[PDB]
């Protein structure tokens, strides 16, 4: 499957997603420092067999947390500044998000 | 006697301008003129308290690196202009002023909403310019009291609140001169004239008294030892 | 194989500090060694520091 830019990163907490908009992109004018998430992206991991432990995890914590990885863009250590501009380039035929 | 020193007093205060003054101390013994003058100059240039703008909020802006439609200046230039605003706060250590303006023309310090405890000493201070008839600007300005230079970097906030470095020192420059004083029956006494240039937000006499109090409180540690 | 690209721009302000390189127009370059307080700088008869 394809990689998705999205606001639903299951493992991270609520605060770390406070500066992202509905499309998973940092707001214009936000003050960021090292380690802050700029763009939220998830990489799918796929297995068609569900072990009983995996079934228990899916039942308790939901199926979204499973079969998904984290590959978000983060500010490098020792880098700070203010978000002044964001530009989105989308391939033709692909649905555009709200920010675009 | 030789162990008794004649002590100075504030004799003359001349107001050349609203931001320029002269203070006269007389009489002084041999060598005490420069000794007092250098210390007073250092204390006045280093330790005077004042009020300064620290935070700004504008409705349509998100950060300092943007522009507002109908305003000829960038947000950064507006903040730099606001850094130079001279305000005398007489009742509190923190206040919030409101500015609302609309129509073509310069927006200055006289357009700030009146407050009982806040005095604007330079109403002609230009803040920005509106170049469109259907253009309005509204802002909230946070002013607080302190001393010295505090950059905003050294000191979460919502998006749209802009920080500005605070320079609380009201004194712009200090000079002093020692002349020969004409006392009743002695010719070995001096007179100290202190020329003070400020921003008009502090009285020269209270500044001199505050400097003397600071010097005395710092010196009282050497008395006991 | 590329679906989307997102570019983000960060702006920062750099102030002067010891270790920065200053220069003139006559080949006189140097490095700042100290930031001196205003009352320690030399001044003229009018009290204007350098």
């Amino acid at each position: 499957g394809p990689e998705e830019i999205t606001a639903d990163i299951p493992n991270v907490g609520e605060a770390a997603l406070s500066k992202l908009d509905e499309s998973g992109i940092v707001y214009i004018g936000a003050e960021v420092t090292g380690g802050d998430i700029l763009v939220g992206k998830v990489t799918p991991k796929g297995e068609t067999q569900l072990t009983p432990e995996e079934k228990l995890l899916r039942a308790i914590f939901g199926e979204k947390a499973s079969d998904v990885k984290d590959s978000s863009l983060r500010v490098p250590n020792g880098v700070s500044g203010t978000v002044i501009d964001v530009q989105v380039f989308t391939r033709d035929g692909v649905e555009k998000d709200k920010r675009a | 006697s030789v162990t008794e020193f004649l002590k100075p007093r504030l004799v003359d205060i001349e107001q050349v301008s609203s931001t320029h003054a002269k203070v006269t101390l007389e009489p002084l013994e041999r060598g005490f003129g420069h000794t007092l003058g250098n210390a007073l100059r250092r204390i006045l240039l280093s330790s005077m308290p004042g009020c300064a703008v620290t935070e700004v909020e504008i409705d349509g802006v998100l950060h300092e690196y943007s522009t507002k439609e109908g305003v000829q200046e960038d947000i950064l230039e507006i903040l730099l202009n606001l850094k130079g605003l001279a305000v005398r706060v007489q009742g509190k250590d923190e206040v919030i002023l409101t500015l609302n303006k609309s129509g073509i023309g310069p927006v200055t310090a006289a357009d700030i909403t009146h407050d009982g405890d806040v005095e604007i000493v330079k109403p002609q201070h230009v803040i920005c310019h509106l170049t469109d008839e259907n253009a309005s600007i509204s802002m909230r300005i946070k002013v607080q009291r302190g001393r010295g230079y505090v950059p905003a970097s050294t000191r979460e906030r919502p998006i749209g609140r802009l920080l500005v470095d605070a320079c609380y020192s009201p004194v712009e420059r200090i000079a002093y001169n020692v002349e020969a004083a004409r006392v009743e029956q002695r010719t070995d006494l001096d007179k100290l004239v202190i020329e003070m240039e400020t921003n008009g937000t502090i009285d020269p006499e209270e500044a001199i008294r505050r400097a003397a109090t600071i010097l005395a409180e710092q010196l009282e540690a050497f008395v006991d030892l | 194989g590329v679906l989307k690209i997102v570019k983000v721009y960060l702006a920062v302000k750099r102030r002067i500090q010891p270790g920065d390189k200053m220069a003139g127009r006559h080949g006189n370059k140097g490095v700042i060694s100290k930031i001196n307080p205003i009352e320690d700088m030399p001044y003229d008869e009018n009290g204007t520091p350098v």
